[PDB]
């Protein structure tokens, strides 16, 4: 057993935690005093759940878990909610006031005044560890505190644990539910000075969960809680490998080998269905072939995009529930025949398949019906680099006029660090073409 | 469409279906950025108090 | 009121289509560069799609089929066919074609020069063409290594029909447009533009169609029809008079046939059906006719022109059909749905 | 804890801000004399954004009320919530500023200015985490305008990293007290221009327009003017003292909206302005239009650099996406284009009093200049004859620094100029 530590910073991120952990305790029989009357070693075992999951000698299940945000309001919630007692206070770390979504004032004026503290609760849960594998970091792009403070950590935990695997989950901006104006600077700043720092990286634009909440779940105006939930079923779905038993994606370094054949194009595409809305008077429960064609369909992907005209690096198949192989093999055969499927040549056409019997669990009262079966689809298309483009776009349209620059300059930062950052965008752009277009 | 590496337990089972074949700066450097902007705020700072004096 | 954007300055059918649309008074045009807009005429290269479907509350349309190139390019549609099983290689109405890569560069030389011996052995035509014409492989090879760019070599059709008097060559144009449900209109008003130069297969580029290569190099330009272009209602009654057959029988049956499995072929590669943005494009289907009143497809275009005498109608129908029944507005249809 | 220190300098300042607190505090439940007396928790939960809590849970207003003359604030200390401000924050001379700039910030302004100072520091120290500072004033008098613009200098000198907001009312002829009042607001726009992040422009002939025009008031009086300074700085504050999805401090929130640091002097817009119900697009429509602006500055003679709009009562937010949406859509030739998305919206449960639901519109506009430019023609029709310009001389001021508030007001406008082409 290897134990994996996972870090929320700045507001989304700590939310998005929130949400996870409370299906991870609904999923290994957690309760929300952190007991858990099927583990049959007290304060102290390594099974599956105990990569992120520590044990005291009361029974306590204690989540491997940081939380870390500038301003203290969100943090706060954690310290008097329905989970206020899994986490000791060490875990919960805040400042007094937070990043103004200003880049540099989280990475540079108020991070560095915190980044010791932090590392010193995260030197804390590793010394609990008998064999680390690494960090879960969970984060906005466009957050002051999500984009310059996560940075910072990152750069630090290289040096600190070079030896140990560092994945991310990014929120990537959405106008809709957005009132930041200089997302797309703190966006594009944050991935110069993380590009060489993450292994590994799945971004989430609110637009896509946005619209899978309008348009499956007929939520007129998904709130926060609505979003998080859903992202926390697919954040799930992807670290369940590493909480249950199986072979498929067992340890953090599984996800580099699987998902990320060349190094600089570390962005896998993630696509899940179904989302059935609680609501409904019942659904017809979807089949694997059904549920694997969906994960071809734009409208369940986590980033929009358009696969057809990319070219798949890796594909990978995570399936919750009645699944069988023979099934999921049938519907596989009939996609290659209709879909587009287009893998580089220099990679083998092919698809890693990962069953887990247990099917998707849903928070009581929440938006999401209960399902027979779910998967989560894992592939890097170069078609995600239309994301990148979105974004590098805005960057460009206000840098040529210097709009908000002077609160970069302001907090320390030299004006340069935006074209050198700017640059790395276009190196990464033409990664992406080179492996992608003919 | 070849299926390999089924590994089966009680809680699921994983395989792969191949379809077709094919064909850093240290602690220090960082502590240097982290004073470097800290210095340039100071100096931008002490350019308003010095302003303000006049 | 709709607001729309021209990235195309170039654009003889929709500088058109925009001057209809402003002539509603229900439609704003905005800068090129504004993205608050619900329709995009966009350019020709490097169409920004990545950028469509994302701007909230807004319902945005564009005048391009994103992946439609697979269909309007010499080495892509060639290997659409001998790749795709919905035409198969055995496709008999598209001429036998190959891709030739130039030697200072996969690449069909040696498949090309199998047929190729085969068919100088058997007595029979050997006349290739190379697409900036010859019956010996040695040269058509040798040109296109002259040349920086790819090449296909496909068949020359050897036996044209020839319309009377006159002993000409000609080639039809049809219109056809696929709005963002996909349906597949053919436009009722097509153009055989034709040759001032009586048809000589002994030799001289100018009898062998283009409006361009008549009107400059051809000495009877404007003789039998005006500006080489004889339209349908002409086109048929001579049909009728001469071979006594009707221009919807003897070839229209096949040109309907042949849109409908291209643009069915590549549905599932182009569909905006499930996307963030709607799609809609016209294309030029370029068609040849033999003296057995067979049609073969010569190339379709992507971004064509329409006849003077045409461009008010196809204008005002692109904006019923593409533009209006995705923004409406507060027949006897001139187009034929192909259905399917 | 993100507390806000308030200050209101002379006499429109003092008036103004006088019926801001006014306003407020029937908002939060708070009675003349400091008890609160509502019935939702909502508002108590950033109560303390403006009120500090004294013994028997008692809210004081954190204000400073600050004059060279005592007239004013014996009105205010005597009117209706003249009770609930802290006794000891009334920091007042007694020779009067004259309407004159120099007074107000070299003279008279001066001799009082550390007294004041020593109530700012008792108020900050109180601060668990100061958000900022707010100066209400006018900018066409002495004290308010001179003296207002002494104390942000000296606040910026020993709080350089707090964020300064001022809501400055400017002199128009159709409202004027003095013929001098051109000359106090250069030389208090020159001032802005450096040491606020954040100005409210209130032309008082928007106000009065509006009164006169719109609200069919026949004589309209500083009363009537001040009802709709009352009802903007309510809405502009709105998501500063409720709660809400919105986690944003004064400094998250200039930086949306500045995107040059010069250039932030904004369009304050408020709707309705009468039992009839008003339909989330007639709030919009209305926010929009330059008769529910304060400015005087017709914004289609501009364009919006960013824009924030504050909803506030109980309808759907659908709605209110697809009318922001549309305004946005069908006037996007107003928006400069090198801004993506330069137009947010925010939510508040709570209307204001009588109010089933309201709109408050924060612009930062370029159409702005057109203010700049009838302050400086005014300016200089007198100072191109050195007209009035002994009053000032005389408290020991030279020319030149006429010159320099007036080149650099020029300047600002010609910049606004540069960004709407
Ligand atoms: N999906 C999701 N996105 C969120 C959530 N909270 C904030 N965001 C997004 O994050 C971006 C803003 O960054 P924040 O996380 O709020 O800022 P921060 O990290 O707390 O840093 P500060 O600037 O100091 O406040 C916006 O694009 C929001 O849409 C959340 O709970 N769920
Ligand atoms: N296989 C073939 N056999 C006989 N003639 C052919 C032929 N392919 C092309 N042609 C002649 O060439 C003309 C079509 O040329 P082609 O379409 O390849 O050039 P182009 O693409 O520049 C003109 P367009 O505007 O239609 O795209 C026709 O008029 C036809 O007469
Ligand atoms: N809106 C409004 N404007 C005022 C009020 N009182 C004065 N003014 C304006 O402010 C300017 C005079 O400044 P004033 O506050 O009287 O000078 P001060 O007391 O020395 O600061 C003139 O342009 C007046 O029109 C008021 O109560 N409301
Ligand atoms: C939503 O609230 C606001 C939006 C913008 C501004 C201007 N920086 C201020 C606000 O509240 C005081
Ligand atoms: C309602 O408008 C806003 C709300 C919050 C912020 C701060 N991110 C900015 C806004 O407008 C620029
Ligand atoms: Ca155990
Ligand atoms: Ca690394
Ligand atoms: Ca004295
Ligand atoms: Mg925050
Ligand atoms: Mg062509
Ligand atoms: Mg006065």
């Amino acid at each position: 057993m290897r134990e994996c530590i996972s870090i929320h910073v700045g507001q989304a991120g700590v939310q998005i935690g929130n949400a996870c952990w409370e299906l991870y305790c609904l999923e290994h029989g957690i309760q929300p005093d952190g007991q858990m009357p099927s583990d049959k070693t007290i304060g102290g075992g390594d099974d599956s759940f105990n990569t992120f999951f520590s044990e005291t000698g009361a029974g306590k299940h204690v989540p491997r878990a940081v939380f870390v945000d500038l301003e203290p309001t969100v943090i706060d919630e954690v310290r008097t909610g329905t989970y206020r007692q899994l986490f000791h206070p060490e875990q919960l770390i805040t400042g007094k006031e937070d990043a103004a979504n200003n880049y540099a004032r989280g990475h540079y004026t108020i991070g560095k005044e915190i980044i010791d503290l932090v590392l010193d609760r995260i030197r804390k849960l590793a010394d609990q560890c008998t064999g680390l594998q690494g960090f879960l970091v969970f984060h906005s792009f466009g957050g002051g505190t999500g984009s310059g403070f996560t940075s910072l950590l990152m750069e630090r935990l290289s040096v600190d644990y070079g030896k140990k695997s560092k994945l991310e989950f990014s929120i990537y901006p959405a106008p809709q539910v957005s009132t930041a104006v200089v997302e797309p600077y703190n966006s594009i700043l944050t991935t110069h000075t993380t590009l060489e720092h993450s292994d590994c990286a799945f971004m989430v634009d609110n637009e896509a969960i946005y619209d899978i909440c309008r348009r499956n779940l007929d939520i007129e105006r998904p709130t926060y809680t609505n979003l998080n939930r859903l992202i926390s079923q697919i954040v799930s779905s992807i670290t369940a490998s590493l909480r249950f038993d199986g072979a498929l994606n067992v340890d953090l370094t599984e996800f580099q080998t699987n998902l990320v054949p060349y190094p600089r194009i570390h962005f896998p595409l993630a696509t899940y269905a179904p989302v059935i809305s609680a609501e409904k008077a019942y659904h017809e429960q979807l089949s694997v072939a059904e549920i694997t064609n969906a994960c071809f369909e734009p409208a369940n992907q986590m980033v929009k995009c358009d696969p057809r005209h990319g070219k798949y690096m890796a594909c990978c198949l995570l399936y919750r529930g009645d699944v069988v192989p023979k099934d999921v093999n049938a519907a596989i055969a009939t996609i290659k025949t209709k879909r587009s499927i287009q893998f580089v040549d220099w990679c083998p056409t092919g698809f890693k398949v990962g069953i887990n019997y247990q099917p998707p669990t849903v928070v009581p009262g929440g938006d999401l019906a209960k399902v027979q079966r779910a998967v989560c689809m894992l592939s890097n298309t170069t078609a995600i680099a239309e994301a990148w483009a979105r974004l590098d776009h805005k960057f460009d349209l206000m840098y040529a006029k210097r709009a908000f620059v002077h609160w970069y300059v302001g907090e320390g930062m030299e004006e340069g660090e935006f074209s050198e950052a700017r640059e790395d965008m276009a190196a990464l752009e033409k990664d992406y073409e080179e492996v992608g277009v003919d | 469409m070849e299926v390999i590496e089924l590994n089966k337990c009680t809680s699921g089972q994983s395989f792969e279906v191949i379809l077709k074949p094919p064909s850093d700066p240290s602690l220090e450097e960082i502590q240097k950025k982290l004073e470097a902007a800290e210095e340039r705020r100071k100096y931008q700072e002490a350019e308003l108090l010095k302003h303000l004096a006049e | 009121m709709y607001t729309f954007v021209v990235r195309d300055e170039n654009s003889s059918v929709y500088a058109e289509v925009s001057r209809l649309l402003l002539a509603t008074g229900q439609w704003k045009r905005l800068r090129k560069d504004n993205p608050r807009f619900n329709l995009m005429l966009g350019e020709r290269n490097r169409l920004p799609f990545g950028r469509l479907g994302h701007e909230p509350g807004l319902v945005q349309l564009v005048n391009y089929y994103r992946g439609a190139d697979k269909l309007c390019r010499k080495a892509s549609l060639v290997k659409l066919i001998k790749t795709s099983p919905e035409l198969s290689e055995s496709c008999t109405w598209f001429p036998e074609s190959y891709v030739i890569y130039p030697t200072n560069l996969t690449d069909e030389r040696e498949v090309f020069l199998a047929a190729y011996n085969r068919r100088r052995e058997g007595r029979e035509g050997n006349v290739w063409i190379a697409k900036g014409i010859s019956s010996e492989a040695s040269e058509l090879l040798d040109f296109i290594d002259e040349q920086g760019q790819v090449h296909v070599i496909q068949k020359y059709l050897e036996k044209p029909l020839l319309l009377e008097p006159g002993h000409r060559k000609f080639d039809i144009r049809s219109w056809v447009l696929v709005d963002h449900l996909y349906n597949i209109y053919l436009y009722r008003e097509g153009v055989l533009r034709t040759s001032s130069e009586p048809y000589n297969s002994a030799n001289d580029k100018t009898c062998h169609t283009n409006h361009c290569i008549q009107k400059e190099y051809s000495k009877n330009y404007g003789r039998y029809e005006e500006g080489n272009e004889m339209f349908f209602e002409e086109f048929n009654q001579y049909l009728m008079d001469a071979l006594n057959t009707t221009l919807e029988n003897s070839i229209l049956l096949q040109i309907k046939h042949i849109i409908r499995s291209c643009l069915m072929c590549i549905e599932p590669a182009i569909s905006t059906k499930h996307l963030h943005y709607q799609s809609f494009q016209l294309f030029g289907f370029d068609f040849m006719v033999d003296e057995e009143l067979k049609v073969w497809l010569i190339e379709v275009n992507g971004a064509p022109a329409c006849a003077q005498k045409l461009y008010a109608e196809l204008c005002q129908g692109i904006v019923d059909v593409a533009i209006s029944s995705v923004f409406p507005l507060a027949p006897t249809s001139i187009f034929i749905k192909l259905h399917h | 804890m993100r507390e806000i220190v308030h200050i209101q300098a002379g006499q429109c300042g003092n008036q103004i801000g006088a019926k801001f607190w006014e306003v407020i505090s029937d908002e939060h439940g708070i009675d003349p004399t400091g008890s609160y007396h509502g019935d939702s928790d909502l508002q108590l939960e950033r109560i303390n954004v403006y009120y500090n809590e004294a013994t028997g849970n008692k809210y004081v207003p954190r204000a400073i009320l600050v004059d060279l003359e005592p007239g004013t604030m014996d009105s205010v200390r005597s009117g209706p919530f003249g009770q609930i401000f802290r006794p000891d924050n009334f920091v007042f001379g007694q020779s009067g500023a004259g309407n004159n700039w120099a007074k107000g910030h070299y003279t008279e302004g001066a001799e009082l200015v550390d007294s004041v100072l020593d109530v700012v520091r008792k108020e900050s120290e109180s601060c668990d985490c100061l958000q900022g500072f707010q100066l209400t004033h006018s900018l066409g008098g002495g004290t308010g305008s001179g003296m207002g613009t002494l104390l942000i200098s000296k606040i910026r000198e020993e709080y350089p990293d707090r964020i300064m907001n001022t809501f400055s009312v400017m002199p128009s002829p159709k409202v004027s007290d003095t013929v001098v009042e051109p000359y106090n607001a250069t030389l208090s726009v020159h001032q802005l221009v450096e040491n606020t992040d954040e100005t409210y422009c209130i032309d008082n002939e928007a106000l009065y327009d509006i009164c006169f025009r719109t609200l069919k008031l026949t004589t309209p009086t500083y009363g009537d003017l001040n009802h709709l300074v009352s009802a903007t700085m309510s809405g502009v504050t709105t998501c500063l003292r409720f709660p809400g999805q919105l986690n944003a401090d004064l400094r998250k929130l200039a930086v949306n909206m500045v995107p040059f640091p010069r250039l932030h002097f904004f369009m304050p817009g408020f709707a309705p302005l009468q039992y009839r119900a008003l339909t989330v697009p007639e709030l919009t429509q209305q926010m929009f239009d330059s008769k529910n602006m304060m400015a005087a500055c017709d914004p289609r003679h501009g364009r919006y650099l960013t824009v924030a709009a504050i909803f506030r009562g109980r309808m759907s937010m659908k709605e209110v996406d697809e009318q922001m949406l549309n305004v946005q859509n069908k006037n996007s030739s107003y928006f400069v284009e090198w801004i993506p998305n330069n137009v947010k919206t925010a939510v508040c449960d709570i209307p204001p009093r009588g109010l089933k639901m309201s709109a408050t519109f924060i612009g930062n506009s370029t159409a702005i200049q057109e203010l700049f430019k009838r302050i400086s023609e005014q300016f200089t029709a007198m100072f191109r004859r050195k007209a009035f310009l002994h009053w000032y001389t005389g408290e020991g001021m030279d020319e030149m620094e006429f010159t320099e508030a007036e080149s650099n007001m020029n300047d600002l406008v010609s910049e606004y100029q540069q960004y709407q082409d």
